[PDB]
């Protein structure tokens, strides 16, 4: 996409996470893992709820029938009439299209950048020791456990435990 | 020794349009064009009067259907189609601009004009068409009159009905257009008949029309209607030799209601703020799909069908 | 052991507006609103018909110039300036309301009245303001009623029209205004004047006026016109004693077309959807420059000369 | 501009490519080839298809005559049209400009990002066995010869082959 | 052993709003809908003609009060509340459509018709409404026809207008409505009564009307004024047998013009290019939300009572 | 928001800095400044002051009376302005809305492309001199005075002077 992580470098999303958007799947000596991120999920729920709350504030327009439903209206003014109508429906209808569609291009991209903007306060965070898988991944070059992994996504994580002994793994 | 990352995806996913793209696939999308109606006139917490069979201007003249409905209070008004307004054939001069002034209106204030006729004039006008009780009738609000003898020609009558209110009176007077020359003679002599009606604001004179017409609820005779407002302290002179339908009481609108045209039955267990000719739309998005024509609170209508408005992101399945 | 990344730019770049940026330069562009128009009727596809120096209500009437367009259909409608409907000088009474009814029907059927008279009336009364093959004729779809005896009283006629077709009809009648005060009593007597038409739907009287007034076309008299549509099932009824223009024949409009005010050569080789005043738009853009005034399916009119929507990236030069 | 690609790190476009939108030259000990990439092109080319494809689209609403072009339309009620007609254009001269003015916008930044997007995608297949100058090139510290150079733009680049040979020459 | 990066921000930080969030904070933001207005119009660069105490409509049938602007030339009218328009009681058949060409116009010429009578007729005909230096007046470019002696009939008149000029002017007649029957005879004659103007573009039959009424002025009788345009080459004719008041000299309109109407000081230190009732606009700013009536170049209308564009970027408190 | 810098991986910038939009803020042993930076300032000035101007430009589609502000109005065509007038002011009230949540959005996040274009200038510049801490903040293995800090800010700044001295430090 735009921010090109969406559908971009990661293949595809994960069909198992269910409590939430954004998460991590983490492999080590343990096991496997899984665990979604609130930051990253809430910023795309806080902004699509405020992007509805703008399209359900109704207007206090009150309108009264100039065109009469059962009796005859004068032609000349009978044709007015369906012109202005058909008129404001043209607005109204190619300008929804517009909204819908500008409103849509905008969400995706939106909820493009705060998967690239996790991606990259995970790589920032792993400093130098770890390296960039190709597929949204990192390469943890040091033991890291159960709770080592839960250090990161708490942003609680140190390099500097683990800068000797990453840095000697990547250059044997 | 590897930390992964990714999004979430769904098996089934909506389809939208975008600037690049009208076949894009994100996870969850709602609609934003209201599809949904609702058959019935939603009338909780509004003081509504249904009209039935009777027609707006009916209620200022006193047609026999409309009989109920000649004064209230109400901040809504409903109409229906096939409503009688003219039980005698006939119509009224721009129908539509007093017709709508109705619908505007909230409420319907009844005050006499207090005229006097002379012992020549037969004020007890009556129709087969106007049926009350059973028998013969004639408009409510209005008096037929005629010569009290055949062939006497009608008195030149002057009639004045003066305002003291501090609000505007809406007067209403008719015009009948016999249906021959020998049947004119009957009702109200030989002689050349003229209505001037006078005012501050308004002057006007009418010839009765007498020619031979196709039969209308049994009769070929017509009586056209006419309407103007007096200002409050102005006078308006009536000065006429026959042919006019004499105005016993004037109308005055109270306040200001909605005015909605629909044939759907009414029910108080919904409310609604828009209406249309097939019963109320409610929901809180901004567009419609269901009719151009619409009264009070309205969403703004559309020529598509559906519009769907993305609420997650892009669905890539596995 | 070297590896670049970059993209592609071209010398002379296209400008367009931005946002953030007025003077904006890009590899590529295209036009979005039309200035290019043709100056022709494209009519391929459509069945249509060019009137001419003849105008649409002639067409009813039946003015010398439309004695080929009484009767046919079509989808299309064409308009020439300064057209004519009127050989003997007057005016139709909302005349606009009635030219656009016939620009918005598709084809005109005729059916006669067959509208029979006395010994004493000449129905086949002429002028040379209306000629057809040299000698003196009237509209093709009237005629003019005057007294057989110049001089002597017109008979109190009655004429009515049946309306038997399953829809409505068109009915024109002409209502005479003389010069001098000799003409009414060389011509329909001297006793007074009064045409009453009237039917379920409509019915008025209208008086002959006397009066000197410049001429048109050699003529100093007017004969203006009237009409109003007769319902399935309805009839119209004529109470005349002269002064009246009966109608030999009724009009019943067909469907539906395009009616446009134009005048541009036409071609029938080339197809259009929008037309205007000089000749039609042609494109698959959604704007235009051309005219606010248009008819048809037609790009929406703005008030700027170009704008140009960029198919590239941003151009760097070098 | 937004993501500094075009009219960014990069100082200028080459003029000379005709195959592509992006591409990238190789230098080696062979020379100089060039070569554009099929992918990357598509998705910016598409995007602008998409676009052309929702302003060709029939707005087939159809209007018909209202005011008399040749004869002469009642004052009032002819002066309320001039008002209405006025207005109407008036909203669609703003809907033509703020259409055209945004759209472009999200065009320019479209390719800005869709090789930024191509950018990092050659940045993780080489990973550590190149440097960035901030031009917008890579250097590679292993001998890449033309079949090397086809496997970066051909995608089919192993990194573990050439890692041993880069991060020797790297930290000298 | 370390370099870092930030951006700016204010200690008082302002609102906006954007497509996600309802409330953000911005660094700095302007205002785009104005909501200031002086209440003064702005008349610098703009030669202005000031109605005053009279009335637009009042400058072509010559009121006592446009006495010193019959004739003139502008760019700008302003007009203002309780303008005297007619002296004598009565109103104008489209009052507002003949308001709104003198609007569009940038200023007002006389040219004379010459309009001679016969020795029965007298054009000397004067109001006790219109005041001239406390005397006995009538319209200044208007003739009250009326028989000489009291008791007398009106003769058969037919007087015509030329229009020799290159450009169209406008003719202005009104038909005078007697209080009674008795009036009637008075000074126009026991006989039959008819009104009659006739010419190429217009034509159309006009009849007083008799009966009591209100005195407004302390004046019973009344005067509908009716108006035409005389196209260039034409001639307009009047066929009168009394009732009518005759055009001393037409009106002939030129330029554009802009039409104010206001009740505000005037002032020319300030130039502004859009007014409205209660004063003047001068912004930039592309919306206004002071009134939805508006005349000249103006921003557009808006129901929002601020909206903010950002002027700065996203202020995060430090 | 978008690019992750503003309200994203920096925390804050600075109350204090009144010379600029962007600046940096030096860390030495000679002691602690501050010194703004120009070219991305009138960078994102420039979009701004653009966009600013597209506005208040005025056209001159000059409107006439055809409501009396003293005269009375027929009634049943007063239905007809009214009804006109109401949905022309509704169509302005929404694109004057629209366009203000249109132009607000993409101000705030071309602000956070000007830091991210900022932030990615200097990352690549100083290549393997340096290495970031996540918190907006590059941190150079060797001393650095205020020529050294001046360096970077003039984007005059040779890699290779400190290449091997800042990776002896960075393995020890
Ligand atoms: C098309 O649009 C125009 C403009 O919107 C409408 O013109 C308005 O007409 C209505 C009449 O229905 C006017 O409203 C009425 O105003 C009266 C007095 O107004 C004065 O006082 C106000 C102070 O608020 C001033 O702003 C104003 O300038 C005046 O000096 C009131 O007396 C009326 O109240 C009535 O209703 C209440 C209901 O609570 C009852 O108590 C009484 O019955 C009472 O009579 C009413 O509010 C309005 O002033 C006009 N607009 C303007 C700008 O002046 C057209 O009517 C409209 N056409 C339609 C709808 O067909
Ligand atoms: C302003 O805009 C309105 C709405 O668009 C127009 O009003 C329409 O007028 C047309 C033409 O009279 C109507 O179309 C007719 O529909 C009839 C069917 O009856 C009902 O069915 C429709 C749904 O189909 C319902 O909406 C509604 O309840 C109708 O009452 C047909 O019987 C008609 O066909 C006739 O003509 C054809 C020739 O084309 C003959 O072959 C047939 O025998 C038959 O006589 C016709 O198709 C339409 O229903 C009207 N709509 C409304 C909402 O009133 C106005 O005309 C327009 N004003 C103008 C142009 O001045
Ligand atoms: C609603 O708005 C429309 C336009 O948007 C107006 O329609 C125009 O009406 C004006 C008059 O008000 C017309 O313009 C005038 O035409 C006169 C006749 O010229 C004809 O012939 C020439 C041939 O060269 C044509 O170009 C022209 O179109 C005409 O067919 C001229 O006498 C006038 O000239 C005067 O003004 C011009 C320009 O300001 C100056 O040179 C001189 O001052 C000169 O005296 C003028 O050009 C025009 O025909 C109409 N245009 C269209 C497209 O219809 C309506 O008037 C308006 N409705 C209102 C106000 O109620
Ligand atoms: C067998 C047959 O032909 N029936 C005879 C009838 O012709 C006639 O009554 C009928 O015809 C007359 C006129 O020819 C009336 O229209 C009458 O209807 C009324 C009506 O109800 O509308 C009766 C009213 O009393 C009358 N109103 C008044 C007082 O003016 C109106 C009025 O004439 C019209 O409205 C005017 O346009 O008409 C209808 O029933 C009767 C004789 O009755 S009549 O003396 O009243 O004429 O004889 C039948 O045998
Ligand atoms: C100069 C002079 O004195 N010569 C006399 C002629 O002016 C006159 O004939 C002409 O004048 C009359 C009006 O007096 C008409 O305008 C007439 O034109 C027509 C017309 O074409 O419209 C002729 C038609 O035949 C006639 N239609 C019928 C059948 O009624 C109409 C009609 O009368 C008018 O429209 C009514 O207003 O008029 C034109 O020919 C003749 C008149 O005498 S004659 O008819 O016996 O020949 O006398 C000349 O001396
Ligand atoms: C105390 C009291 O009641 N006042 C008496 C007046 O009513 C009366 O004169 C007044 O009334 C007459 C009609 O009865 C007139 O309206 C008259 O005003 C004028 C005017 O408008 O200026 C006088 C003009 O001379 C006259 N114009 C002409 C030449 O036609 C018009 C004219 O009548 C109407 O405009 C036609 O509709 O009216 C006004 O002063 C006098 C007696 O005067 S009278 O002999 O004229 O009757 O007595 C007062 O005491
Ligand atoms: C109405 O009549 C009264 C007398 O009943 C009178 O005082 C008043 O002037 C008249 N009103 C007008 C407006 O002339
Ligand atoms: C009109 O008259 C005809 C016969 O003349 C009749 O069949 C028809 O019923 C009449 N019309 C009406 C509406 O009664
Ligand atoms: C999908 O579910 C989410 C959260 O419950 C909601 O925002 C959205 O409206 C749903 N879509 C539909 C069509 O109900
Ligand atoms: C732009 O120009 C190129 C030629 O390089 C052409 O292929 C393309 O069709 C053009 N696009 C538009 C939208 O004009
Ligand atoms: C904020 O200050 C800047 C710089 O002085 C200026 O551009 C802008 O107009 C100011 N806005 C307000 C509301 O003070
Ligand atoms: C006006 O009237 C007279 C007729 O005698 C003449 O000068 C002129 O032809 C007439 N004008 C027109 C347009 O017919
Ligand atoms: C740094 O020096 C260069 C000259 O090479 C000049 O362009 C730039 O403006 C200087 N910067 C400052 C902050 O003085």
């Amino acid at each position: 996409g735009l921010f090109g992580a969406i559908a971009g470098f990661i293949e595809n999303g994960w069909e198992g996470m269910v409590d939430g958007w954004y998460g991590f799947r983490h492999q080590n000596a343990q096991g496997t893992g899984q665990a979604a991120d609130y930051k990253s999920t809430q910023a795309a729920i806080d902004q699509i709820t405020g992007k509805l709350n703008r399209l359900i504030e109704k207007t206090n327009t009150e309108f009264e029938s100039i065109e009469s439903e059962f009796s005859e209206i004068e032609h000349q003014i009978g044709n007015v009439i369906n012109w202005t109508k058909d008129s404001i429906t043209d607005i109204w209808t190619y300008q929804a299209e517009l909204l819908v569609a500008m409103e849509n291009q905008h969400t995706i991209d939106m909820a493009d950048s705060e998967m690239l903007n996790l991606y990259e306060r995970v790589r920032k965070q792993l400093r130098q020791n770890a390296e960039e898988d190709g597929k949204g991944c990192f390469e943890i070059y040091h033991a890291c456990d159960d709770s080592c992994m839960e250090s990161i996504r708490n942003n609680t994580y140190d390099h500097s435990q683990y800068r000797e002994e990453a840095l000697l793994n990547r250059l044997n | 020794d590897k930390i992964c990352l990714g999004h979430h995806a769904v098996a089934n996913g909506t389809i939208v349009k975008t600037l690049t793209n009208e076949q894009e696939e994100v996870t969850n999308a709602t609609e934003t064009v209201e599809s949904t109606s609702l058959d019935r006139l939603c009338m909780k917490g509004r003081s509504h009067k249904d009209l039935g069979n009777c027609h707006p201007i009916g209620m200022l003249i006193g047609t026999p259907a409309c009989d109920l409905h000649l004064t209230g209070t109400w901040d809504t008004l409903i109409e229906r189609e096939n409503a009688i307004a003219y039980c005698y054939p006939g119509a009224t001069v721009n129908e539509e601009a007093l017709r709508q002034k109705i619908m505007e209106s909230g409420g319907i204030s009844k005050i006499s004009t207090g005229f006097t006729y002379g012992s020549s004039i037969n004020s007890a006008g009556t129709t087969k068409a106007c049926m009350r009780n059973g028998g013969n009738s004639f408009y409510a609000e209005l008096k037929w009159l005629v010569s009290k003898s055949k062939g006497q020609n009608f008195p030149q009558t002057t009639n004045t009905y003066r305002n003291t209110d501090t609000a505007e009176h809406l007067i209403m007077w008719g015009i009948h257009h016999p249906s021959s020359t020998q049947e004119k003679n009957d009702l109200y002599g030989t002689q050349s008949l003229s209505i001037s009606v006078g005012s501050s604001t308004y002057q006007s004179n009418f010839v009765p029309v007498v020619g031979a017409r196709p039969q209308v609820n049994g009769q070929s005779g017509r009586i056209d209607f006419h309407w103007t407002l007096v200002q409050p302290g102005d006078n308006i002179t009536f000065s006429h030799n026959g042919g006019l339908i004499a105005p016993s009481r004037v109308s005055k609108l109270i306040g200001r209601g909605l005015g909605i045209q629909s044939d759907a039955p009414i029910d108080n267990n919904c409310e609604s703020k828009c209406f249309w000719r097939g019963g109320s739309i409610n929901t809180r998005l901004p567009f419609q799909n269901l009719s151009p024509r619409t009264v009070g609170q309205c969403p703004k209508y559309v020529n598509k069908k559906s519009l769907m408005l993305a609420t997650g992101m892009r669905n890539v399945p596995e």
